[PDB]
């Protein structure tokens, strides 16, 4: 039997599905460590690898971009996990290596991939303290070429009241995503900031990870793809709606929480988001 | 329970590998360059060291 993880429910996905809408024919990249293609409760419909030393997209050697894939997309099915889309059409990007680390210049060509073969999101579970223009250009292409780009904040806590979101969740035109709890508390470890956007369920995440296996892992690394497959929930219901537009109605409809510095705009809720008009909850 | 350590900045990588292992023996100690982008989970036994391209700690070292 399948499992639903709590924060699939806790975003309010269930709704879009009983709507009928699971993400099919949005195109979504995770861009990330990999994701192993022969996982059971994964369909990967395509991608490229920019490690020069890992050439193979579909091998995960990490863990971690094949566990941030199944909340976007694991199948709606009798095994497993459910993702949040399980119908998207899910891109394997593989931009960091057996590590977990990347070259600034692999992230950016892994964008540039995402722009030439048409995807309708981005996801970026990663980041670095520091940001590059080289990395600013890349992500707001995307933007203005039409994509959603969804990032984690990262997991730096507080630092009184400087911010500790990271690059490129804190450039304005990503979404920054930081992460709580089952009970809608911000996780010690989530960053902080005016560029915190939306939050979304970071921490005892269920997922697939590497040789057929499900387990439980921690960070705005396990927020992040939450929003990116709710942002391609809300286009299989509106596929004419712009990334302006999915955007905005993710910001408008969440569920309030504290203070932004912490929580951002908080919780967002889907079935919200996918009404053609909006407010919080 | 010690969980950053500002006072290893600029310190040789093999000082800071020894000082964590003090205070955090089980730590999984991974060395990375600075100004790479990493994954962002959260992992309670790790500690990634930044460094230059000297091997010098160059960002403050923390858990996760
Ligand atoms: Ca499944
Ligand atoms: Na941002």
């Amino acid at each position: 039997a399948q499992s639903v993880p709590y924060g699939v429910s806790q975003i309010k996905a269930p709704a879009l599905h009983s709507q009928g809408y699971t993400g099919s024919n949005v195109k979504v990249a995770v861009i990330d460590s990999g994701i192993d293609s022969s996982h059971p409760d994964l369909k990967v419909a395509g991608g490229a690898s920019m490690v020069p030393s890992e050439t193979n997209p579909f091998q995960d050697n990490n863990s971690h971009g094949t566990h941030v894939a199944g909340t976007v997309a694991a199948l709606n099915n009798s095994i497993g996990v459910l993702g949040v889309a399980p119908s998207a059409s899910l891109y394997a990007v593989k931009v960091l290596g057996a590590d977990g680390s990347g070259q600034y210049s692999w992230i950016i060509n892994g964008i540039e991939w995402a722009i030439a073969n048409n995807m309708d999101v981005i996801n970026m579970s990663l980041g670095g303290p520091s940001g590059s223009a080289a990395l600013k250009a890349a992500v707001d292409k995307a933007v203005a070429s039409g994509v959603v780009v969804v990032a984690a904040a990262g997991n730096e806590g507080t630092s009184g009241s400087s911010s500790t979101v990271g690059y490129p969740g804190k450039y304005p035109s990503v979404i920054a995503v930081g992460a709580v709890d089952s009970s809608n508390q911000r996780a010690s470890f989530s960053s902080v900031g005016p560029e915190l956007d939306v939050m979304a369920p970071g921490v005892s995440i269920q997922s697939t990870l590497p040789g057929n296996k499900y387990g439980a892992y921690n960070g705005t690394s396990m927020a992040s793809p939450h929003v990116a497959g709710a942002a391609a929930l809300i286009l299989s219901k509106h596929p004419n709606w712009t990334n302006t537009q999915v955007r905005s109605s993710l910001e408008n409809t969440t569920t309030k929480l504290g203070d932004s510095f912490y929580y951002g705009k908080g919780l967002i809720n889907v079935q919200a988001a996918a009404q053609h008009h909006h407010h919080h909850h | 329970m010690k969980t950053e350590w500002p006072e290893l900045v600029g310190k040789s990588v093999e000082e800071a590998k020894k000082v964590i292992l003090q205070d955090k023996p089980a730590a999984q100690i991974i060395v990375l360059p600075v100004g790479t982008i990493v994954t962002y989970e959260y992992r309670i036994d790790r500690v990634r060291l930044f460094v230059d391209r000297l091997d010098n700690i160059a960002q403050v070292p923390r858990v996760g």
